[PDB]
């Protein structure tokens, strides 16, 4: 077919992008904005020096016996520990 | 393909051929017949829909106040926030 | 952009007023006009149940004082505080400090329409 | 290229038969209810009157507003276009006419009329440098306020006074 | 016809309903009240849940009014808490979680 | 602080009208509220035919030639 | 009918007039008129006749009854023949491909000739059951054809009065 | 520095508190199994996979303790949301295949403009429904929060 760039066709997909693109982004980063919100106040990352000595303590304040609770490192970051006894 | 070359067309309000202009119009009632019955989704849940913080509402206004008359002392910073 | 004139603009009371009153006298004998019934109806159907809105809470008022949080000039404020709460755990590390044990009093209240003691 | 969206009959040649029967449609010759009476001359028509046709009489009928049209690209055959929509309000606004209403009635169709999108790919194009989309708006507003329940059956009594015409595209 | 004749002829009962054999006065009613339902009835409905949301929330909230009001405490917090997250603030809820804590925690 | 009533039907009457007129608006003044009907005219009106073949009918056929109807 | 209602001679002469003039003005060319409005029309119809019935002998009801049958019997009759045209056009531009291109084209229309032939023998013979209908005849069937014409060259009488 | 991930506090209790299994009723099973995946960027909401240890467990129904009485809630609310999953394909289905049906004979543009429309209100349509057959709008607020705590948290040292 012909084709040019000033064909409507090429030109409304080029008026479209600008003038939606801004809107979308930013509507959407507000609502991403709104549920960050609500997350932090949920449940707030929170850093520990040392695994060990923070899993120990978690044990010891829960009366966990280590012996049944399985501990696996998700990614270099995070590290969760899971009931090893669970259905 | 080749359209079929008979036709009996339509002659009179009596004598109607089925074409797709009585198909639409049977279209026309079943979409419309879809409102009727989508519409009861809206009205079913303004009519079940309830807004209450625990099972204590229903207990407070059975024991504190019964006939809905029962002033209560307004102390503004309470729901006000400060 | 639009239908064809089916009828009186919104602002039009007097003109709306005789389509909705048709809409029960005379039947409609085509699509057009029958819409145009309903929606000149709707003006006064939607205008009637804002009226007993309206005359409901001013006869029957709430009895809340929270509702003075939705006043025009606190929306802005009330935006900002549900973006603004403190960042934590919903779950208490610590036992909170009331003066008043409120489930204790309440279990009372019930129990016997009488404060504790 | 030939106009675009069109039958190309040959080279650059269109085709454009619809357009002119389209044309024909809208009936673009004075009516008057009284015949002219005997001894009577040209009909009054003061300055201001014959100023308002100024910028709607100048169309040369050369159907580039039609074919620019998006809105007759996807429906030819019932949009009337902003060529003949221009011209169905030339007689309107025309002091001598005095069938306005019935001219107003008849226009008054989703179709024919209210495919306008306001997309002004018509004023645009136009060699003699017409408005057509200003004309079409113009004639949107006058229907919109002056319309009334009886204009249906105003229709239906010219067409019946068309009952006795011959084949082609007419009022009815 | 066999089995075969008893399937087709079930078949044949099932599918008999269509449109077209409906009254020209019903064909009509049922797209009037259509037209009725999507111009009329969907815009109203919000404003009626719009109506029984202040009401029923009013409700809730006075409630709480009255308690504090029995107890004559000025502890509003221990109320309604408005910094915590979510629903937590209501004195149930902040129970619910002291009761959490002290049976999870040694 | 301690008021002996309090005055909600301004505030709420307010909330209502402002929440009910622009539902109401949207719903019935723009003519934008008419969009949908403006494309399918545009688009979808008159542009059908019963002699070409579509999916739909193709799979309820052979459904019921698969069944022995 | 079933019905209770009851009305006077001058209450059914408006009611039958009233819809004479509703279909007889409506523009039938568009399709979207005729699915919207037919059901209407039927409703009013059926009450129309059973209330017109004691005066289909009545010098003023009578006609009117007459010319509404008439009319309603073109209506069906111009949109049955309009409607097999629409078809025919559908099919050819579903046959030009995506774009007008050709990209996805469907198989094109082995006897369109035939087909004209057939439909404009049928515009005939409208013409000639409806004498007093031409208007709404050439708006609807005689436009269709006109809009075929383009497509295919086939002559039909009032070919030259569309500018073919 | 490094993040642990530990069960939450109401995790522990039902753990502690369970007495058995619990069967998994059909339309739970259909319900996990139709819910959608939940990447985890961060932390903060129950997934189908915590959902289904919640259903798991088993507690005594005529215990008085308030710890299990919590538990009992909470199940009941995450149990009430599974279940609501169900609408969500019915809707769907329906959204998409009775309007082409509608829509058979007409163009390829029409198909393309108004099936995805109606495929997502059908699909509005049925979390509608299901939502609301399985009574999750005349939850109070203390159910609802209670089926929405988290199942992980991240450690908080002292
Ligand atoms: C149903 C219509 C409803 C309409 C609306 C209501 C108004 C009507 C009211 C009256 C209804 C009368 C009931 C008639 C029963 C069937 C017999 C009949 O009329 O056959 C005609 C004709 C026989 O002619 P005839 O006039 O009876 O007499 C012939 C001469 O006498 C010459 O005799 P012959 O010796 O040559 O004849 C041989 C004879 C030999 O028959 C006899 O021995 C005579 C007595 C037959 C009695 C049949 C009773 C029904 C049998 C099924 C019982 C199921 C029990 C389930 C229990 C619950 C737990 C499972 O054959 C028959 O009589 C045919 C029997 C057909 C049985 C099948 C019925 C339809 C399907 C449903 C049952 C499927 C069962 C599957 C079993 C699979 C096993 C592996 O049969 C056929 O040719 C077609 C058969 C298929 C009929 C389909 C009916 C439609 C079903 C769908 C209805 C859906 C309605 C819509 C809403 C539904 C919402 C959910
Ligand atoms: C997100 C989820 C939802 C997505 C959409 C879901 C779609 C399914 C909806 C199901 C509900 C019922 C649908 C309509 C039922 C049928 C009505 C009917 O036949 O009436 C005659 C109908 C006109 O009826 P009417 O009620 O007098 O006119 C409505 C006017 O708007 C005059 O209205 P009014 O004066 O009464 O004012 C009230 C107005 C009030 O309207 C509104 O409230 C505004 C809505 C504007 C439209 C928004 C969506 C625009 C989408 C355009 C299409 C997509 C383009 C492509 C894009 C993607 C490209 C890849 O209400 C409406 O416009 C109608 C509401 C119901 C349908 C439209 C629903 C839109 C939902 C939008 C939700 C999102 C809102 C976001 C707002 C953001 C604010 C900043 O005329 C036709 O049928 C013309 C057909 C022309 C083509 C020929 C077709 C064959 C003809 C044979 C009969 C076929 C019947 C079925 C037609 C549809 C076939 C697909
Ligand atoms: C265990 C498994 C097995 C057993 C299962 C259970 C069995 C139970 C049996 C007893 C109960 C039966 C229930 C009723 C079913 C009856 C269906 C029926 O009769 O259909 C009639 C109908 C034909 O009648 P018609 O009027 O002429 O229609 C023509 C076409 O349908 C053309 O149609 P169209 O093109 O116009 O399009 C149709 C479409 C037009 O619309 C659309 O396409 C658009 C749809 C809307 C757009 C948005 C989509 C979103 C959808 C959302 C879905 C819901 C979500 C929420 C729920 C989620 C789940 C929780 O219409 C609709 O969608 C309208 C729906 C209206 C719904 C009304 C609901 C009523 C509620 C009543 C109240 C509740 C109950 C009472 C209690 C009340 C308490 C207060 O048949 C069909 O639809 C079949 C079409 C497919 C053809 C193949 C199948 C038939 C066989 C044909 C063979 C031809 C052979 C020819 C051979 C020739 C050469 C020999
Ligand atoms: C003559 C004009 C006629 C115009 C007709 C217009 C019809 C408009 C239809 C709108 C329907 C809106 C439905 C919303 C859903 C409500 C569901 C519900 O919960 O209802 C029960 C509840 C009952 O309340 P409740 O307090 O018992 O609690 C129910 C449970 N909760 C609280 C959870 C909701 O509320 C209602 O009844 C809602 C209001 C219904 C109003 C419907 C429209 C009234 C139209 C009156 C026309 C007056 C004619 C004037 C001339 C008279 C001449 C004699
Ligand atoms: C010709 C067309 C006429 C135009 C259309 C007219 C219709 C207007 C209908 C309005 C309906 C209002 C519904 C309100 C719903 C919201 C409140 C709710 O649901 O609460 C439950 C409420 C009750 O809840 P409550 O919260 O108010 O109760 C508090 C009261 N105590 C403390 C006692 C409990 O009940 C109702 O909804 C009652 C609604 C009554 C509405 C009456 C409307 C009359 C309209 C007259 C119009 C006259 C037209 C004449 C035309 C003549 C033509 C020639
Ligand atoms: C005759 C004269 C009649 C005059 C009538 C005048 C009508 C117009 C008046 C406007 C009324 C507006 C009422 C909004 C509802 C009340 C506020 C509310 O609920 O917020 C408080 C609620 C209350 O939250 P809360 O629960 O935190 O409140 C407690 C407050 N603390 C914590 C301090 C104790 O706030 C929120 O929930 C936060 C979100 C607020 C969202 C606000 C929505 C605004 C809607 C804007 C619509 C605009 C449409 C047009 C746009 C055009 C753009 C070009
Ligand atoms: C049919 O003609 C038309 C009309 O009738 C005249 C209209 O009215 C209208 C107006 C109608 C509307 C505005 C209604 C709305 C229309 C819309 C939304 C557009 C509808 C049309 C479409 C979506 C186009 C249909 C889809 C397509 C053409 C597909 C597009 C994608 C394409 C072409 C990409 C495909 C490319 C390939 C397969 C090449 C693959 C390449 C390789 C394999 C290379 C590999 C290389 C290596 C190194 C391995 C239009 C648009 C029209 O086209
Ligand atoms: C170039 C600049 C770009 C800028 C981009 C960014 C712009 C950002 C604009 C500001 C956005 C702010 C969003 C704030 C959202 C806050 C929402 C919120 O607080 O909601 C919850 C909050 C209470 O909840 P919580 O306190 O969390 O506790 C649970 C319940 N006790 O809600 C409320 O208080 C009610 C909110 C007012 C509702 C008003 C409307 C009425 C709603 C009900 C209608 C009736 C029922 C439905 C009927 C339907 C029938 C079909
Ligand atoms: C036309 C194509 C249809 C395709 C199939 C669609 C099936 C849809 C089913 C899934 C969606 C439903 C909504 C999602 C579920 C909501 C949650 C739920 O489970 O709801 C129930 C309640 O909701 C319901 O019960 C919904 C029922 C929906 C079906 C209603 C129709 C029932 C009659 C069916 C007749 C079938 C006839 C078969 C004939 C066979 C002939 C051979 C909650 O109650 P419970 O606490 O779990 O326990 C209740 C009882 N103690
Ligand atoms: S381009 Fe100008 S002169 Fe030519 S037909 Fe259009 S309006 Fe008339
Ligand atoms: S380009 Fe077409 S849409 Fe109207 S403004 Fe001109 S006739
Ligand atoms: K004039």
């Amino acid at each position: 077919m012909m084709l040019r760039y000033d064909s409507l066709l090429w030109q409304c997909t080029l008026a479209a992008g600008i003038w939606f693109i801004p809107q979308d982004v930013a509507a959407i980063s507000a609502f991403l904005l709104y549920g960050r919100s609500k997350s932090r106040t949920i449940n707030q990352p929170v850093y520990v020096d040392n695994i060990d000595t923070a899993a120990n303590e978690y044990f010891k304040r829960k009366g966990l016996d280590p012996t049944k609770m399985i501990m696996m490192r998700k990614s270099s970051k995070i590290t969760e520990i899971r009931y090893g006894e669970m259905y | 393909a080749r359209v079929p070359e008979d036709i009996e067309f339509t002659k009179n309000r009596y004598t109607r051929r089925y074409n797709l202009a009585t198909e639409d119009r049977v279209k026309l009632l079943n979409w419309n017949a879809f409102c009727i019955a989508v519409t009861a989704l809206p009205i079913a849940y303004v009519y079940y829909s309830w807004y209450e913080s625990s099972e204590d509402t229903d207990m407070i206004y059975r024991t504190m106040d019964p006939m809905r008359e029962a002033k209560a002392d307004y102390y503004l910073p309470l729901l006000r926030g400060h | 952009s639009g239908n064809a004139a089916r009828g009186p603009p919104l602002y039009d009371l007097p003109g709306n007023f005789r389509y909705a009153k048709e809409f029960f006298t005379k039947p409609a004998i085509s699509y057009g006009e029958f819409h145009q019934q309903c929606t000149s109806l709707r003006l006064f159907v939607c205008a009637g149940t804002v009226g007993y809105m309206l005359f409901s809470f001013t006869m029957w008022p709430c009895r809340s004082s929270y509702w003075k949080n939705w006043a025009v000039w606190k929306v802005p404020g009330n935006i900002m505080h549900h973006f603004s709460k403190r960042s934590g755990s919903i779950f208490l590390d610590e036992p909170l400090k009331r003066t008043i044990d409120v489930p204790k009093t309440y279990a009372h209240l019930i129990a016997t329409r009488r404060l504790p003691g | 290229q030939p106009l675009p969206h069109t039958y190309v009959l040959k080279d650059l040649v269109p085709d454009l038969s619809n357009f002119y029967n389209q044309y024909k449609s809208i009936e673009p010759f004075l009516k008057r209810r009284r015949a002219k009476q005997p001894g009577e001359k040209e009909y009054y028509q003061s300055i201001e009157d014959r100023e308002k046709l100024d910028g709607m009489y100048e169309c040369n009928l050369c159907a580039c507003c039609m074919t620019s049209c998006p809105s007759y690209w996807w429906n030819p055959e019932y949009y009337l276009g902003p060529a003949v929509l221009l011209q169905a309000y030339r007689w309107i606004a025309d002091s001598r006419d005095e069938f306005t209403t019935e001219r107003m009635a008849w226009i008054n169709d989703s179709m024919r009329l209210y495919r306008c999108h306001g997309i002004m790919n018509c004023t645009s194009c136009c060699p003699k440098g017409l408005d057509p989309a200003k004309a079409i708006a113009k004639m949107k507003a006058a229907i919109a306020a002056a319309y009334e329940p009886g204009w249906t059956k105003i229709v239906a009594q010219e067409s019946i006074a068309n009952k006795k015409r011959e084949s082609g595209m007419m009022y009815a | 016809g066999g089995i075969g004749g008893v399937w087709r002829g079930a078949f044949e009962v099932a599918s008999a309903y269509t449109a077209l054999n409906l009254e020209r006065q019903r064909f009509a009613n049922i797209i009037r009240l259509g037209t009725f339902c999507r111009v009329v009835i969907w815009p109203v409905i919000p404003l009626v849940g719009l109506f029984h949301y202040i009401r029923q929330r009013d409700r809730d909230w006075y409630a709480l009014e009255l308690l504090r009001s029995r107890c004559k405490s000025e502890d509003c917090a221990a109320f309604y808490d408005w910094t915590m997250p979510g629903s937590s603030g209501h004195w149930r809820m902040q129970n619910d979680l002291e009761i959490i804590r002290r049976a999870a925690n040694v | 602080n301690k008021p002996v009533v309090v005055n909600t039907s301004g505030v709420v009457n307010t909330a209502v009208l402002g929440i009910s007129g622009a539902w109401l608006y949207f719903y019935c003044v723009p003519l934008r509220r008419k969009e949908w009907y403006d494309i399918m005219m545009d688009y979808v009106h008159h542009k059908r035919t019963q002699y070409a073949s579509n999916f739909p009918d193709k799979a309820v056929r052979t459904a019921l030639r698969f069944a022995k109807v | 009918m079933l019905t209770v209602d009851k009305f006077t001679r001058a209450e059914a002469l408006q009611r039958a007039s009233n819809l004479y003039y509703q279909v007889l003005g409506t523009n039938w060319e568009d399709g979207l008129n005729l699915v919207l409005d037919v059901p209407f029309w039927e409703s009013e119809l059926e009450k129309v006749d059973h209330m017109c019935e004691p005066y289909l002998c009545d010098d003023e009801i009578g006609p009117i009854i007459r010319n509404l049958h008439e009319t309603v019997n073109c209506m069906y009759a111009c949109e049955d023949v309009r409607d097999h045209i629409n078809e025919l056009l559908e099919l050819s531009s579903r046959a030009e491909g995506v774009m007008g291109s050709g990209a996805a084209a469907s198989e094109e229309v082995e006897n369109m000739p035939e087909q004209c032939g057939m439909v404009t023998k049928a515009y005939e013979d409208l013409l000639a059951r409806y004498p007093e209908h031409h208007p709404k005849i050439e708006q609807t069937v005689g436009h269709g054809l006109a809009v075929l014409r383009q497509l295919e060259k086939f002559n039909f009488k009032s070919s030259h009065r569309y500018f073919f | 520095a490094n993040l642990l991930l530990v069960p939450s506090d109401i995790t522990i209790i039902e753990e502690k508190n369970k007495i058995a299994k619990r069967r998994i009723r059909l339309l739970e099973k259909t319900g996990l199994a139709l819910m959608f995946p939940v990447f985890h960027w961060r932390y903060s909401k129950l997934d189908k996979h915590d959902m289904y240890n919640i259903l798991r467990r088993k507690f005594d129904p005529s215990a008085s303790d308030p710890a299990i009485d919590i538990c009992r809630r909470r199940q009941e609310s995450v149990r009430r949301r599974v279940i609501a999953q169900n609408g969500l394909l019915p809707g769907l289905l329906l959204g998409v295949s009775l309007p082409w049906w509608s829509l058979r004979r007409y163009n390829y543009q029409s198909k393309l403009i108004v099936l995805p429309f109606c495929a997502y209100f059908g699909a509005i349509c049925g979390r509608i429904a299901g939502h609301g057959l399985s009574w999750r709008w005349v939850e109070t607020d203390r159910q609802r929060m209670l089926g929405n705590l988290p199942a992980k948290v991240y450690y908080r040292p002292k």
